[PDB]
């Protein structure tokens, strides 16, 4: 039992993660969208592809 | 005494940027960790800098091996999965497993556990790499384990060394060409000498050079005439050891700098052979530093350094390497040796392989491996290998 | 104070974690140091520290900026007299600590980098074969410089200063003779490392910190190989005896 | 005539950031200062670029001088004390003072005031220096007492640049050898007649310059062979002048880059004395660029210069230095006067000092200082001084 | 053995001493004339 000098209670709000509320959206609607077309659900393979050969075919 | 700042701030403004988040995560980490293993994980590294046991971490994954189990992943909205493949590798990995980035993955016999919490920042995205343990003894017997295992895994490859111009480039390769003793094929007795050295190092009892009071490095040079072999009896060798096998290649681009860092490698693998390629390439400026990280007095223990040289005189005056062997062309004996691995019985009678070997005299290994494909090439296009008239053809 | 809360010492106190939910413990474990350490204790950033004794406080205050994670150093003090004594405390602290280690700069591209290591095998001046009276006069000279305490060099007015060249054919004892002065003096022992990146900029970086760990041996192994374009700025380093 | 933009914002909006903070402690400043000292203080610098009197301020404080007072800190939990100890420096500063960043500032008598403004940002602690007056004729009379502060504080001292790969290193140091005149060992010919410019140019009416119309600097080469005491000699001149005293060390990094810097440094000091410590050291491609700086069309006054060399022809080929002066080694007579000085009256009677200077021909004072140690280590050890012995031990 | 080796430095006593050591250990014999050539040659 050490003290904390840091005593202040965060509200719910504080917690929100930068920028998730965005890309979470999109992925969701991305992933709905490909099923509305195709009757099959995809997922993220990788959120930001460092590879370009087939990005570039 | 005045303060010229007199503005008092409301409670919810002393609040920490990014806290509420990070301590938000981590604390549902160390829940979930308990909901499923009943201990309490604790935080050791909010940012762990180290690499070596995250890398463990991805290719015990990436292996399927059993040892880290996933436990949860952190966005809902995140990758849940990933691929080995990166498009700059020279081996392209393809197996699909599991993301690393927004998953928390707990050794659970080994009380330790790694979450890679993603973030956005600059339009990149990042992570947090954090680190969590059930108490410091656990913490502690896990690193001790880390070199251990990282020592077994460089058991299976080669680390190639590359001085450039940042820097060394370190690249690791699959050993598929696995070399057992009987096929170095080289002068038998310093064969048994060398050995003498290579198996008390490696594959003996450790206790030698404790009761002897010996310093536990080597470092070995072979020279001789060009073509005679070297680069290829070196890779023979160093494919014989049970031991990390590490390769460095010296190019315009070593400095003392370069140096330093090879040695601090490939001794993370000690015990390790060291191969030098061609020591010759180095610069004037750097070899008197060279030497004195073999033998100076702040140099340290766990390599045996094996280089090659055909200009002996102008690395190492006089000697701060520990022995100098002469490799010269193979005689009969040595070329019958070749003749047979090489596979000129392919094509070749017992007798022929004899008779080859007695008019070859003068050969090159490498010449003789010339004279392989062209016997072969003649054998397989017309099924006549005319060895008497290609010794000739070679000489003239 | 990090080597102190690591080596278990008695003399800092831990009071207190900044925030509840950041790392409560830490280890040494570098990867990019030769010697790993793997020694487990409280952690530094997130914590404060004090030394009741001294009347001197540590916090390193974490925060979170560019996504990284950072901390303000921040350092406190009871009174003036106190902050004072501490900060004139701490050469001679250093100077007990760096009895026990080595030290080694090696002149790299930028400037020289410190390391500070354990030597690999400890060579006792017993195991240093050579000539009796060479040996005895080459030691004596050595413990007499530290121990006999100097009424001579103040006296008549001459700097607090020696160098020997050691000199011959080499695997005959040069480096095993300064490996066995590391152990047996009761002062710190730096090696100069001389790289094709010894400049004149790299020299005074040498030399004023060689000067922070005075009285000490400074050895400076195979001096023929210092670059030609900074002999000359070396020997006015020498002869900057004054410091 | 369309605009694409037809958003209309309230004014709340129009706000222009991090203006309300700083508007708010500006006005605390001056509302502060007037409550001390009756008097309006107006901004004159918002973030002052300059160095040189905030360097002034920061000794003014730490040496406890009682010009400055202290008029208020800033934030009330930011630093209220700090010391000057930097481990960077060469010699370490220990004393305890109120801080600088954090508090205001006055020179009530001047009408200036000082405030370092802390901030955050990007995790680090910086601050605005921020500068005030109460009119413009006062901020006008600090600046202009500046540089004659400046010159005080640097008599005090010798100014050590040295050239780096950025640029030239610029360190102080504390004069811990004061010099008097009858200590500089030298033909006393030239010392009368060098002496003569110096005096003239530091020690006497300006008016000299102005009378028979002379540019107001000079510059002097010391050369002759090696071991003569050059380098001991101009560093025994310099520290008998009562003015700044710099010294110049050319290394491998000097460039015509390095150069300018200097002399504009050494400039700033004006006049004193520039010591260019073996000027032979000076590559070869900023030589004609160097004595363009001394006396091109474009070249300033204000400094002193001494030069030493032992290859007089490689620097200046012919005059661009003013007066070039040969030291040969010493004389009976100036031999005499160093073993005085040196110390060799410990442990010698009048008569063996008479003696000795007889007996050391052809000896450099380098020479007569390693006598020096000799003499006094056998005389410390032994009782025994023997002069006549040592001397021949040192010829052959 | 200190006669065989007038001319060699410290620096290769200790290498007749590892090459000795090791034949020594796996062998049971030393060779330390043999080697005394061995090293000369
Ligand atoms: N005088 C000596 N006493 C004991 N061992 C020695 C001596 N000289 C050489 N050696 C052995 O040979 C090795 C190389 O010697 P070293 O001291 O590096 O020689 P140098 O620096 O003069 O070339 C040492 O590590 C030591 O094992």
């Amino acid at each position: 039992n050490i003290p904390f000098i840091y005593q202040y209670e965060e509200k719910e709000n504080e917690r929100a993660a930068a920028g998730y509320g965005t890309f979470g959206y999109l992925i969701t609607r991305i992933e709905e969208t490909l099923y509305d077309q195709y009757g099959v659900f995809y997922e993220l393979y990788a959120s930001d592809d460092p590879n370009t050969e087939y990005w570039e075919l | 005494i005045p303060f010229i700042y007199q503005y008092e701030e409301k409670e919810n403004e002393r609040a920490a940027a990014g806290y509420g988040t990070f301590g938000y995560l981590i604390t549902r980490i160390e829940e979930t960790l308990y909901d499923q293993y009943g201990v309490f994980y604790e935080l050791y590294a909010s940012d762990d800098p180290n690499t070596e046991y995250w890398e463990l971490l991805v290719e015990d994954v990436r292996s399927g091996s059993l040892e880290p189990e996933h436990v949860a992943y952190i966005f809902e909205k995140l990758e849940k999965k990933t691929f080995a493949y990166d498009e700059d590798e020279k081996e392209p990995d393809y197996t699909v497993h599991k993301s690393i980035r927004n998953s928390v993955y707990a050794y659970p016999e080994k009380g330790v556990a790694f979450a890679r919490i993603p973030y956005f920042q600059d339009g990149s995205i990042m992570s947090f790499d954090c680190l969590f343990a059930v108490n410091d003894e656990k913490m502690r017997a896990f690193l001790e384990g880390v070199r251990p295992r990282l020592w077994e895994k460089s058991k299976r490859k080669v680390t190639v060394f590359t001085d450039g111009d940042g820097g060394t480039s370190r690249e690791q390769e699959a050993i598929v060409r696995e070399v057992q003793r009987s096929q170095v094929i080289m002068n038998p007795l310093l064969k048994k000498e060398i050995y003498r050295s290579i198996d008390q190092f490696f594959h003996s009892d450790k206790s030698f050079y404790q009761t002897y009071d010996i310093p536990y490095k080597r470092g070995i040079l072979l020279y001789g005439p060009p073509g005679n072999g070297k680069t290829t009896l070196v890779k023979s060798i160093a494919g014989s050891i049970d031991a990390p096998v590490a390769y460095w290649q010296i190019t315009e681009f070593t400095s003392s700098e370069t140096i330093e860092e090879v040695f601090q490698a490939a001794r993370r693998l000690a015990p390790a052979v060291l191969v030098i390629e061609d020591i010759d390439s180095m610069p004037e400026d750097v070899r008197s530093f060279f030497l004195n990280t073999l033998d100076g007095a702040t140099s340290k223990e766990g390599l045996f350094l094996i280089g090659t040289t055909n200009y002996p005189e102008e690395i190492d005056p006089g000697g701060r390497f520990d022995r100098a062997y002469e490799i010269g062309l193979p005689d009969e004996e040595l070329r019958l040796e070749y003749m047979k691995m090489r596979g000129f019985g392919i094509f070749l009678s017992e007798g022929e392989i004899k008779n080859a070997a007695k008019l070859t005299e003068g050969f090159s290994f490498a010449q003789l491996g010339e004279l392989y494909v062209s016997s072969a090439l003649q054998w397989h296009q017309e099924g006549n290998h005319h060895i008497e008239t290609m010794v000739k053809d070679m000489t003239g």
